[PDB]
C-alpha cells in the first residue's frame, strides 16, 4: 500500500537551518512528485512547495520562495526541504502529498504523511 | 510560451513500451498539451490530448504521464508496432477556447523501432542486371552487419547499400552499380559468421 | 491567487438534518475538490470533483454549484465532528485551500 | 500524399490547401524546417477577409487566396533562401462543448524549395529497370522487379507498385534516396510469387517536374 | 477579344493581364465604369515586388501575383456593388529619348459584373438558328442565316460567322443586346451568296458560363 | 490635374470632319496631353499625343488644335471612316519622364457616323421561321424611318426592330417574335412614301 | 495676309479705365489665340495677357493679375482690354501677339500688332 | 518664374567680324525663342527653336547652347542696328523675355 513516513518533531533555534524528510512506500518514486504544505492554527493551510524527483524541476509558492528550498534522492527515495529564519512565527505542521495514481481525483491530494509539527523559540 | 524535448532519439524493440518527455514553460493559467505524429511522408496525426485541469488521458495504445507544478508531459507507447518509425511532436496548446490560438511545438523526438522475432537465417544472394547497371539482391538475412560487396576489374560508382525490413520479419539489403562490364560482375555477400557468394544458388 | 472565502464558520447542526457549507471563490473556477479533516490526523481526501466521491465515503455527501460559489451537503449526521472542513482549487497557479468549516456535533 | 513547388529565388510561390472544411472560420499556415520547430507564419479569416500575420514578418509577404468558394492558396510574394521548408494548412475542429477543440487538423504540407536560375538540366526522373534473376533454386523464382528512379532534382517523390487492376496496392519495400552531385536517385524492388508472376507489373511515380505531369507508369511485361 | 468574370458579391475575383511585355516595370491597372472616367487604382513594381496603391483605397484589397515569369494577375479580396467595371492593365511604351514615352498600352479590358448569390438559372447562350426564306424573286435566293442567342447573363459576347474553313472571317451584321427581365438576348444575320451558298456556315459564339467552357460553334447545313 | 469634354455625343456624315473638345486644368508646368480610342468591343487604342512645349502634331487623319495659355486641346478628325464610330477620351497625361506617373482621363466623347451615299431604294422584305420564333427581315432600304410591323391575331411577346449598317452603304434591319401561330404571321414594312408586304416578294 | 491692326495712341487721366482694341484680319479668329505684351524702357516686356476667343478662358500674369481684365467679340473679330489704376508708372507700349499658324514656330509670337503707347500724366 | 538674364549690355561690333550673345537662365528651359526689335517698330519673329531660323532671316544667325545658358552667334554684320534684342521662353509658365542686348554698329 502506498505510504509516506515523516520525521518526528523537532524543537528548533530561532536562527538556523532545518531540514524535514519524507519517505515514499508503495509505489515508484520516478514517476510522481512530492507537493509539501503548512498548515497553521491562524493562516490555515496553504500549499508551499512541489518537487518532481524524475528531473528536479520545483515549484514554489510566491510568498514561501526563497524560504524554501526541496531536494530529492530518488535512492533513498526520501524528499527533503530546508527552512531558516524559522522564528518568525513559522511554527506549524508540515505535511507531505501525492495525487492518486494516474490523477485518478484529480488535483486532490490522495496521499499525505502523518505530519511533523516544528516549534520555536 | 516555450517546449523542450532533449531526446534527439530513441530505439526500442516491437513488444517493449518507449517513454518521450516534454518539459515546458508557459505563464497561461490554463492551456493544453497535444501530442502529433509526423510520419516519413510528411503529414501531422493528431495522437493525443492531455488538459492542464482534467485527469491523465489514455488512448488507445498512448498513455500521458502529466506534471502540473513541474509542468512535464511524458507519452508512453506500449508494445508498439512497425508503424511507429515516426517523429513524435509535444505542442503547448494554447487555450483552446479561440479559434485564432496558435500551438507552440518543440523539436521533435525520433523513434525507430526494431523488429521483434530473432531467429538466424542464412542470406541468400542473387545479381540482376540491365545494361551496365548491375544490382545485387541480398534477401532473407537476420544479421544486421553484411559488408556485401561486389568484384570487378573496373569501378565506375558505387551505392551505398539499402537495407529494409521484411514482412516477414528479416532484413533485405540491396547493392548496385554502374560497372563497366556485365557478365564478369559477381556478387558476394558475408553472413554473421560466413560468407556466401553468386558462383552458387544458381 | 483566488481568496476562497468559506460563509459558515461554525455550525451546530445534529443526527436528523440535511446541512450545506459553501465555498465561495472570488474568480471562477472550474472544479472543486475538498478536504475533511480530524483531530490528531491528516487532512482526507475525500471529493475529488464537483458533485463526486471519492476514497470511500458515506454517499449522503454530495457537492453542486455552478463556476463560482461551490457547494456541498450532507444528508444525516452520525458521530462526525467535522464532515468536511476544506477547499481546494487549482485553476490558479497559486493553489490555496481557505480557512476550513468546522461544526459540532450537538 | 505530399506535393512541391520548387519557384526560383525571386519569384511567387502558390501553395494549396488540402483541408476539406466547410464552416472554418479561420485557416492558419504553420512553416516547419529541417532541424526546427513548427512555426505559425499567419492565420487568413472566412467571415472576414482581412488576414493576421505574427509579428517578425514583413508586410505583404504572404497572401490568401479563395478561387473556389472554400479553396485558400497562400501566396508567397518574393522568394529566398532559408523560406523552404513544408507549409501545413490547420484549422481547429468541432467538438468545443465536449473533448473541447480536440484536435487542430493539419494538412499533408507542401515542400517549396527554393534554387537559383533552375537546374535547366531536364529533372524528372529517369526510370531503368531490372530483370528478375535465375531464381528456380529458391522461392520458386519469385524474381524481384526493381524500378530505379535516377536523376531528379525535388526530393519528394511517391513510388508505389501496382498490377494490371489498381484496387489493391502491392506491397513494395523502398530503398534510400541518395543526393548524387546534384540530382537524387531513389529505387524501388518487388518480389512477386510465381502464383501471380503471370501479370504485368506497374510501377507508378508520382513526382513534380514530370514529363506530360502526371504520375509516370513504367510497365514490366509479365513472365510466365 | 474582351474576357469577363461574374464572381458574387463577397468573394475574390481574379483578372489577367493580356499585356506581352519582357522588360516591364512597373505594371498600372486601371478602371472605367459607365458614365465615368477611367482612374488608376494601383501600379505593381517588378524590380522590387511591391505594389502601390493611390489613396482612398482601403490597404489589401488588390493583390498582385505572377504565376509565371511575365503573367500579372489582379485579385480583388472582398467584392462588393460599385466594383464592376472594366479593369485595363497598362505599361508604358518605349522611345524615351525620342517620341518620349509615346504610348501608354492598354489592354483589352476584362468586365468584372458583382452579382447577388449567381442567377442559378443555367444562364449560357441558348442558339435558335433560322432557316432562309424562299428568296428566288432577288438576290438569286442569297438567305440571311440567324444566329439567335437567347438567354445569357453576362453582357459581353462575341459572334463571328464562319465557312467550313477558318481562314477568313466572314463580314455579318450584328443586331443588338436587349435586355430580358433577367438576362440579354442577341442575334446575328448573314446574307451569302449563292456561289457560296453549297457551304455549310458555323455561328461560333464566344462567352463567359459558356458549357464546356469552349467558343461553342452551330451550324447551319449546306443548301444546293 | 482636372480634365473635362462637354460634348456628349457628335454625329457627322462619312466625307465631314469632326473636332472634339478637351479642356483641363493643372498646376504641371510641362506635361502631355494623349487622346485614347475605345471601341465598342473594349479597347484603348492610342490615336495621338500632344507635348505641352513641342508644335502641333498631326498624324494621319488626326490634328490637334493646343492653346497653351488657354489650356486647350481639340482633335480634328477629317474624312472620317465608318470603323470612327468609338468613344474618344483625353487624357492629361502627367510628365512622361517617370514610369510611374498616371494618365488623367475624362468623361469621353462619343462620335456617331453616318453613310454618305444618298440614292432612295425600295425596301425587300421576307419571313423566316424556326418554330414558335419568327422573324422579319427587310433589306436594302436607305430611309431610316420604317416602321416594321408584323400582323397576327395573337401576340405573345415582341422585340424593337435591329437597324444597322450594310456594307453597300444602305440600312439594314431585323425584326423579331414569339407569335402562337407560323404560317399566318406575315410582314410589312413603310417606305418613306409607300409601304409593302410580305405577299408579294414570293 | 495675316495682319492685326491697334488703336493710336491716347492720353488718359491718372484715375480711369481705359480699353485697348486690337483686330485681326486674314485668319479665322476662332481657332487661335491673342496675347497682350506691355514693353516699357525701364522693365523691358513682359508677358501681361493672354485670351482665347472660341472659349473665352483668359491667362494672365500674376503681377498683372486683377489690373486688366480681356475680352473678345468674335463678330467683330477683335478683343478689347481694360486698364485701371494708369497712374503707376503704367505709360508703356502695347502690343497684341499671335503664333504663327498650326504653332509651326513653336511659342514664338509670329504675328505682332503695330504697338499703342499709353502715356498718363 | 524666369530671371532670364543676358551677359551682353551693350556690344561695338563691326562688318567683317564674328560676335555672340548669351542669355543665361535661372533654370534649365527646354527650348529657347528669340527676337529682334527695330526702332518704331514692333519685334520680329526671328528664332524659333534652338540652332533655328525663321521668318527668312540672313543665314548668318545661328542658336546653340545646353539646356541653360543658350547663345547666339552671327558670323558678319551688314547695316543692322540690333542683330537679336531679346529672348524668350515658356519652358515656365510666367513667361518673361529679358533686359534686351542692344549692339551699336561702329
Ligand atoms: C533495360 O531497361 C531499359 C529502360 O527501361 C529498357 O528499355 C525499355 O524497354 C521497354 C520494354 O521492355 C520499352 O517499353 C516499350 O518499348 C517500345 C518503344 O517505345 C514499345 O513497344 C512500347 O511503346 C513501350 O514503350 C521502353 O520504351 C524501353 N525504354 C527505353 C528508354 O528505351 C530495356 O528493355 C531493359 N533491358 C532489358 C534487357 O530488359
Ligand atoms: C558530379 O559531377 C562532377 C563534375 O565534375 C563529376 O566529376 C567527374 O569526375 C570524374 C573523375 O572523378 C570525371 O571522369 C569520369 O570518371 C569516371 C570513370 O573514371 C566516370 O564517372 C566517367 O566515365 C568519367 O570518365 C568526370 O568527367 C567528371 N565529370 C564532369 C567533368 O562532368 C563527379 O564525379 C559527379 N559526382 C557524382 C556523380 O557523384
Ligand atoms: C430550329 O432551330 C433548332 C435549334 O437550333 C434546330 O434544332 C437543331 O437542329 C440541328 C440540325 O439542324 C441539330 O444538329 C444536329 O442534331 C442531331 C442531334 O444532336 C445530330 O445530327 C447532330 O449531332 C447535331 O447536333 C441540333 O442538335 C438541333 N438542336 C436542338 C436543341 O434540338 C431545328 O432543327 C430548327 N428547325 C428547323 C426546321 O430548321
Ligand atoms: C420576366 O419575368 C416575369 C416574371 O413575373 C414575367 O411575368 C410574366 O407575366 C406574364 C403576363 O404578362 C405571365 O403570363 C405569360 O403571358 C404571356 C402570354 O400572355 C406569355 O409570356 C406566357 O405564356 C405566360 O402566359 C407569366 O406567367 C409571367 N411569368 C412568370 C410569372 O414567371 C415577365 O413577362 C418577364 N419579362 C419579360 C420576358 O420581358
Amino acid at each position: 500500500q502506498v505510504q509516506l513516513q515523516q520525521s518526528g518533531a523537532e524543537l528548533v533555534r530561532p536562527g538556523a537551518s532545518v531540514t524535514l524528510s519524507c519517505k515514499a512506500s508503495g509505489y515508484t518514486f520516478t514517476d510522481y512528485e512530492v507537493y509539501w504544505v503548512k498548515q497553521t492554527p491562524v493562516h490555515g493551510l496553504e500549499w508551499i512547495g512541489a518537487i518532481d524527483p524524475e528531473t528536479g524541476r520545483t515549484a514554489y509558492n510566491q510568498k514561501f520562495k526563497g524560504k524554501a528550498i526541496l531536494t530529492t534522492d530518488k535512492s533513498s527515495s526520501t524528499a527533503y526541504m530546508a527552512l531558516r529564519s524559522l522564528t518568525s512565527e513559522d511554527s506549524a505542521v508540515y505535511y507531505c502529498a501525492r495525487l492518486k495514481s494516474g490523477r485518478y481525483y484529480g488535483d486532490l491530494f490522495a496521499y499525505w504523511g502523518q505530519g511533523t509539527l516544528v516549534t520555536v523559540s | 510560451q516555450k517546449v523542450t524535448q532533449a531526446q534527439s532519439s530513441v530505439s526500442m524493440p516491437v513488444r517493449k513500451a518507449v517513454t518521450l518527455n516534454c518539459l515546458y514553460e508557459t505563464s497561461w493559467w490554463s492551456y493544453y498539451i497535444f501530442w502529433y505524429k509526423q510520419l516519413p511522408s510528411k503529414e501531422m496525426i493528431f495522437l493525443i490530448r492531455q488538459g492542464s485541469d482534467e485527469q491523465n488521458a489514455k488512448s488507445g495504445r498512448y498513455s500521458v504521464n502529466f506534471k502540473k507544478a513541474a509542468k512535464s508531459v511524458a507519452l508512453t507507447i506500449s508494445a508498439l508496432q512497425l508503424e511507429d518509425s515516426a517523429k513524435y511532436f509535444c505542442a503547448l496548446g494554447d487555450p483552446g477556447g479561440l479559434n485564432t490560438d496558435k500551438l507552440i511545438f518543440g523539436k521533435g523526438t525520433r523513434v525507430t523501432v526494431e523488429p521483434r522475432s530473432q531467429p538466424h537465417t542464412k542470406p541468400s544472394v542473387f545479381v540482376m542486371k540491365n545494361g551496365t547497371n548491375v544490382a545485387c539482391l541480398v534477401k532473407e538475412f537476420y544479421p544486421k552487419d553484411i559488408r556485401i560487396n561486389l568484384v570487378s576489374s573496373k569501378k565506375i560508382t558505387e551505392f551505398d547499400p539499402a537495407i529494409v525490413i521484411s514482412p516477414s520479419g528479416k532484413y533485405n539489403a540491396v547493392k548496385l552499380g554502374k560497372y563497366e562490364d556485365s557478365n564478369s560482375v559477381t556478387c558476394s555477400v558475408q553472413h554473421d559468421n560466413k560468407t556466401v557468394h553468386s558462383t552458387d544458388f544458381e | 491567487q483566488i481568496v476562497l472565502t468559506q460563509s459558515p464558520a461554525l455550525m451546530s447542526a445534529s443526527p436528523g438534518e440535511k446541512v450545506t457549507m459553501t465555498c465561495s471563490a472570488s474568480s471562477s473556477v472550474s472544479y472543486m475538490y475538498w478536504y475533511q479533516q480530524k483531530p490528531r490526523s491528516s487532512p482526507k481526501p475525500w471529493i475529488y470533483f464537483t458533485s463526486n466521491l471519492a476514497s470511500g465515503v458515506p454517499a449522503r455527501f454530495s457537492g453542486s454549484g455552478s463556476g463560482t460559489s461551490y457547494s456541498l451537503t450532507i444528508s444525516s449526521m452520525e458521530a462526525e465532528d467535522a464532515a468536511t472542513y476544506y477547499c481546494q482549487q487549482w485553476s490558479s497557479n497559486p493553489l490555496t485551500f481557505g480557512a476550513g468549516t468546522k461544526l459540532e456535533l450537538k | 500524399g505530399t506535393k512541391s513547388v520548387t519557384r526560383p529565388t525571386r519569384s511567387s510561390a502558390e501553395i494549396t490547401c488540402d483541408l476539406t472544411v466547410i464552416n472554418a472560420f479561420y485557416i492558419h499556415w504553420y512553416l516547419h524546417q529541417e532541424g526546427k520547430a513548427p512555426q505559425r507564419l499567419l492565420y487568413y479569416d472566412v467571415s472576414n477577409s482581412k488576414d493576421v500575420l505574427e509579428s517578425g514578418l514583413s508586410p505583404g509577404k504572404y497572401y490568401t487566396h479563395t478561387p473556389r468558394r472554400w479553396s485558400w492558396i497562400l501566396i508567397l510574394r518574393n522568394l529566398i533562401e532559408n523560406d523552404s521548408g513544408v507549409y501545413y494548412c490547420a484549422t481547429w475542429d468541432r467538438g468545443n462543448p465536449k473533448t473541447h477543440y480536440y484536435k487542430k487538423l493539419f494538412g499533408s504540407g507542401t515542400t517549396l524549395v527554393v534554387t537559383d536560375k533552375q537546374l535547366d538540366a531536364d529533372v524528372s526522373p529517369k526510370p531503368t529497370i531490372f530483370l528478375p534473376s535465375i531464381a528456380e533454386t529458391k522461392l520458386q523464382k519469385a524474381g524481384t522487379y526493381l524500378c530505379l528512379l535516377e536523376k531528379f532534382f525535388p526530393d519528394v517523390i511517391k513510388i508505389h507498385w501496382q498490377e494490371k487492376k489498381s484496387n489493391t496496392i502491392l506491397g513494395s519495400q523502398e530503398g534510400n534516396t541518395m543526393k548524387t552531385n546534384d540530382t537524387y536517385m531513389k529505387f524501388s524492388w518487388l518480389t512477386v510469387p510465381e502464383k501471380s508472376l503471370d501479370k504485368e507489373h506497374r510501377c507508378i511515380v508520382r513526382h513534380e517536374n514530370n514529363k506530360n505531369g502526371v504520375d509516370q507508369e513504367i510497365i514490366f511485361p509479365p513472365i510466365k
